């Protein structure tokens, strides 16, 4: 009437939970690389010669 | 004045020459001076400009 050691398991089953990958877009920056310094439109002479 | 902001292709002295060159003044920033003491115009045109001077805590009162 006790417990005995019966057969063998034939298999071994490991369950885990998870999620898949996205497709790659790679959207490095909102505003993206180092925008360039430039020149204001016109601008004009700021200083004249004497005479 | 942003480090790695101006590139090979843009390159800073181009961008700050066509500045100057803008103003009336000279691309390369060189403008021709007299001597103060003689009063007769140098032969070379010398390179004058706007720069930011720190003065430092060593003094020669306290050395």
């Amino acid at each position: 009437g006790g417990l005995t050691c019966a057969s063998a398991p034939q298999g071994t089953l490991r369950i885990l939970e998870g999620p898949q990958q996205s497709l790659s877009g790679s959207p490095l920056q909102p505003i993206p690389a180092s925008p360039p310094p430039q020149i204001p439109p016109g601008l004009r002479p700021r200083f004249c010669a004497f005479g | 004045a942003t480090p790695f902001i101006f590139s090979e292709e843009n390159s800073a002295l181009e961008y700050f020459g066509e500045m100057l060159k803008a103003a009336g003044y000279n691309f390369y920033g060189t403008e021709r001076l007299y001597s103060g003491i003689s009063g007769l115009e140098l032969e070379a045109d010398i390179f004058i400009g706007v720069v930011y001077y720190q003065r430092l805590r060593h003094m020669v009162s306290d050395k």
